[PDB]
């Protein structure tokens, strides 16, 4: 019947496809030996589990063929299409030619390679996954595209399976789990194997003996399956949500799903900028069987590669250029106050507080008791002060630059959205939990605003957090003692908006010191006129509102990429405290204690300095040492600590 | 040479090396591990236990790591624990009666030949929770540390498939074959030939005991953004009524996989295999 399924043809030609590929797979020497083949030797060494695909190199071999006058025979123009077919062709091209194990197999190696060599479709002979990654357009513009960062909303239908890069944010991914690709069915009697293949969600097993010897047999002895011979590879899903600045006007953005497998499942965590790459693909759903017209499709996308403009702290390792970055950074000097200058220059002055935020980012130093306890190298900061003066530019710059960052309001969904949830998972029956604003943060930063407007509950929780990095819950299923490891930064205003200079900060302010004792730092940022300072204030404000570019100082404050770079490298040390500084610190503690107690029980008097004050002095001195990048402490730092401490409240006296 | 398919595990060589390590282990790990009187660390267990009639035994990993001839045994009990232990349960009776040869005894020999034996590797190489178990390393000796939430009741399982013929005053019997039953439809052709006449009774058959336990995982390290998980597993008979709510636990077992049905209605299954753990020992 040529009516159904009639003939038709295209320029696609698989015969040259395979030859082009497999010539490329071996002609690579431009960037051991043919390093692609050396990597294959590594694969023979069982060094990796997933092959890597660069594509500007494929462009470059097409350039080779071009420069030599050969029919370059472009496939990328096709591979950008229909990628799901190319995958089981590339795998065949490699299985065709895998080099030999330069090392020997032994009892201490992958337990799979032995079975490989014991029995030494083709899918179960594959000891290698593949995960692509597309070009960065910086190279596509070299010599002259296809896949730009795109939306949840801008699919346009026709982009099913075409090569693509989407940005957005991951809300919730389930846990990694295994899934068949090929069955291992063995015969009781024939002693031979059967390869039942599935690609669907589902199948129906093969029970009666259709074997090849049982074919020529009356009796049909039953077959069964394996738990190790049967191939496997994992399967995990993730949901993007759309970026704000690209939502059109008044429009509620929408959702999307992706599927991942195998190796790259560990490179995804919720809350981040991302550029997923891959291909958008269909699957079998039609709505739900009444609101239908046929041929309908639920759908998904393929994961093959992850880049994110936010580099977490545990991806740090030096090289022959980033160490140069840190060098030329440190070379200029004035590095400390330069940093605290470059922190959010959009807003004016108060270097003392920019510096305190920098130190909040440093956190401190972790120390373990070795007797069943540790103590946090962690910071908690506050900036009490009247309105009018800038307050929020700070927190937004913070969560702009710091990773693992979080903003919340004061009231609204503070009941549980700062806390642990309970939820069933889509892709698998299981009772998962995702947490509030805080728990998305850990070994990272938060920010809060209008603390005074929040509930007593948020106070009950944060009173735990600032000192102890746990959370305790006794509501339902969730009975945890959950780990936070977070760094608090709130803000609020006093009771009357502007200060009461005839009342104390201990009466003017709304919060109790039963909590605020935990607040190692506290600024009081209020405003009184002056004929001269506000002139150039307006100069600053007006020049920034004139063009976003900050004042044209002989100075270049620098990107947060480089800043998180330096923070991460300074997070690597763990310096030491001498006794020469210890004694001086002890004396300053006793000074401040007796002084503040006997003297400051009065007008401008806040409470009393504490052990926590001392512990914080210590942590911050450590951080200073971490910034100078020496493993010990100088006496030249504690002076800055206590300076900044008694400086925090200087404007209480004017 | 003797060897298993897809495997590098000898029975009798394992028995010999087992026996030689067993006759030779004298606080070696004090010596080779560290700087730290006594003699023949293990052998006292095996001398004492006989008069008390017990078919169990515990076992470290380090004492293999200490003795010379056990370094390769480590990676092999590791990979093939139920197989290496189907060996050692035999090597143990072998060593038993190779050690009784130097002794004359009252007739306790009516039992040990009828006996079984089993082992319990407890203090083993550390494992990092659950996330580590990408599918490369399924079905392997494993260790964990956490606490308890929920306990189930007893799963029984057919262990002797009794079978009542309908006629000829005859019973029938048949056992489980990698976890199934293939009812003999026939009627014992000789006496009577009715090729599908037979019945089934439960009150005859032999039942196993299995239990499942919900557990909360309590690592020593976690990644950036972590939170609890709740895992199920399977213990089997002679371990029941041991671990319950109110206990922290260090544990061992084997990580494994299994699919589930789509329904109570037909055999159509899931591409993704629910995971679990079978149990080897609890601390
Ligand atoms: N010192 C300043 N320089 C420039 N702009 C400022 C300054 N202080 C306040 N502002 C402006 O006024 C607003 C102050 O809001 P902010 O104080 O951050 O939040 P809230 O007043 O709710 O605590 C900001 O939008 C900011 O641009
Ligand atoms: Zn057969
Ligand atoms: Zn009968």
């Amino acid at each position: 019947m040529s009516a159904a399924l009639p003939s038709i043809q295209l320029p696609v030609d698989y015969n040259n496809l395979f030859n082009e590929i497999t010539d490329f797979l071996v002609t690579f020497k431009q960037d051991k030996g043919p390093k692609y083949m050396a990597m294959l030797q590594k694969v023979a060494n069982r060094e990796l589990n997933s092959v890597i695909i660069d594509l500007d190199d494929i462009l470059q071999y097409q350039n080779e063929k071009f420069l030599q006058g050969t029919q370059a025979d472009d496939l990328v123009s096709a591979i950008q299409q229909n990628a799901n077919h190319f995958t089981e062709l590339f795998c065949r091209a490699i299985d065709n030619n895998m080099p030999l194990p330069t090392k020997e197999i032994d009892y201490k190696d992958d337990v799979l390679d032995v079975i490989l060599n014991q029995r030494r479709p083709p899918n179960l002979t594959r000891r290698y996954f593949l995960y692509f990654k597309p070009l960065s357009q910086n190279c596509a513009r070299r010599y002259r595209i296809s896949s730009k960062p795109l939306s949840v909303r801008q699919i346009k239908g026709d982009f099913l399976g075409q090569l693509i890069t989407v940005r957005g944010i991951i809300t919730r991914v389930s846990d990694v789990k295994p899934a068949v690709e090929v069955i291992a069915y063995t015969c009781d009697q024939c002693g031979y194997e059967v390869f039942q293949e599935v690609n669907s969600r589902t199948f129906t097993p093969l029970s009666e003996c259709t074997s090849e010897e049982c074919s020529q047999n009356q009796t049909k002895g039953q077959l069964f399956m394996s738990t190790r011979a049967s191939k496997f590879s994992a399967f995990q899903e993730c949901k993007i949500q759309e970026l704000s600045q690209q939502v059109p006007v008044g429009h509620i953005p929408r959702s999307l799903n992706i599927h991942v497998n195998g190796t790259l499942v560990r490179s995804l965590s919720p809350g981040d900028i991302v550029d997923v790459t891959g291909i958008f693909l269909p699957a079998p759903y039609t709505g739900f069987k009444a609101l239908k017209a046929g041929l309908l499709t639920e759908t998904y996308l393929e994961a093959q590669f992850v880049r994110q403009h936010k580099k977490k702290f545990a991806s740090f390792s030096l090289t022959s250029d980033v160490e140069e970055r840190v060098m030329e950074l440190i070379t200029s000097g004035d590095v400390y106050n330069r940093l605290a200058k470059s922190i959010a220059p959009e807003i004016y002055g108060n270097l003392d507080v920019k510096k305190a935020l920098l130190l909040l980012l440093v956190g401190g130093v972790d120390k373990r008791v070795g007797d069943g306890m540790k103590i946090r190298g962690d910071i908690n900061v506050c900036l009490m002060g009247d309105p009018g003066v800038a307050k929020s530019q700070l927190l937004k710059a913070i969560c702009k630059i710091s990773p693992r960052g979080v903003y919340t309001t004061g009231k609204g969904s503070s009941g549980v959205g700062l806390t642990a949830a309970v939820m069933k998972d889509p892709v698998t029956d299981e009772m998962i939990l995702e947490g509030g604003a805080l728990v998305l943060a850990d070994n990272g930063i938060c920010c809060i605003d209008e603390f005074d407007k929040m509930d007593e509950s948020d106070r009950t929780a944060i009173h735990e957090v600032m000192e102890q990095q746990t959370i305790s819950i006794s509501k339902a299923g969730i009975n945890t003692t959950l780990n936070a490891r977070t760094s608090i930064l709130a803000a609020a205003n006093p009771l009357y908006g502007r200060y009461n200079p005839r009342l104390s900060p201990l009466d003017n302010i709304n919060l109790p010191a039963a909590l605020l004792s935990r607040f190692d730092i506290l600024f009081l940022m209020l405003d009184i006129p002056s004929r001269d300072d506000d002139e150039k204030l307006a100069e600053h404000v007006t020049y920034v509102h004139m063009h976003n570019k900050q004042p044209d100082l002989d100075f270049t404050p620098v990107e947060p990429s480089k800043m998180r770079e330096y923070i991460a490298y300074a997070k690597t040390k763990r310096p030491v405290m001498s006794e020469a500084v210890n004694d001086y610190v002890v004396q300053a503690y006793i000074r401040l204690r007796q002084d503040s107690k006997r003297e400051m029980d009065s007008k401008f008097s806040f409470g009393q300095a504490t052990p926590r004050t001392l512990l914080g002095i210590i942590r911050l001195s450590q951080a200073l040492a971490k910034l100078r990048l020496a493993d010990m402490v100088d006496i030249d730092d504690v002076e800055e600590a206590l300076r900044l401490v008694r400086v925090s409240k200087e404007s209480l006296y004017q | 040479l003797r060897i298993i398919w897809g495997t590098n595990v000898s029975i009798q060589e394992c028995t010999t090396n087992f026996r030689n390590f067993l006759m030779s282990f004298k606080y070696k790990f004090r010596k080779i591990l560290d700087e730290r009187d006594e003699e023949l660390y293990y052998i006292k267990q095996l001398n004492e236990m006989r008069e008390l009639g017990t078919s169990n035994l515990n076992l470290d990993a380090r004492n293999l790591l200490a003795y010379k001839q056990t370094e390769d045994l480590y990676h092999q009990l590791l990979n093939y624990p139920q197989e290496v232990i189907s060996i050692m349960d035999q090597t143990i009776k072998d060593c038993m009666v190779s050690l009784i040869v130097d002794n004359n005894l009252d007739y306790d020999l009516d039992e040990i030949e009828t006996k079984f034996y089993k082992v319990r590797p407890y203090n083993v190489g550390s494992c990092k929770g659950m996330r580590e178990l990408n599918p490369n390393d399924i079905d392997k000796l494993i260790n964990l540390k956490g606490l308890v939430l929920r306990s189930t009741p007893v799963i029984p399982d057919m262990k002797v498939a009794f079978f009542k013929c309908n006629v000829c005053d005859h019973t029938m019997a048949v056992e489980i074959d990698r976890g199934v039953i293939q009812e003999p439809a026939r009627c014992e052709r000789i006496d009577c030939n009715e090729p599908n006449s037979m019945s089934l009774i439960h009150n005859r058959c032999s039942f196993a005991d299995k239990q499942v336990i919900k557990l909360q995982e309590t690592p020593d390290f976690v990644p950036d953004g972590q939170t609890p998980h709740s895992i199920s597993l399977c213990v089997y008979d002679e371990l029941v009524d041991s671990c319950r709510a109110g206990d922290r636990i260090e544990v061992t077992g084997t990580f494994r996989s299994i699919p589930i049905r789509a329904n109570s209605r037909q055999r159509v299954l899931k591409s993704l295999y629910k995971t679990y753990v079978d149990v080897v020992h609890v601390k």
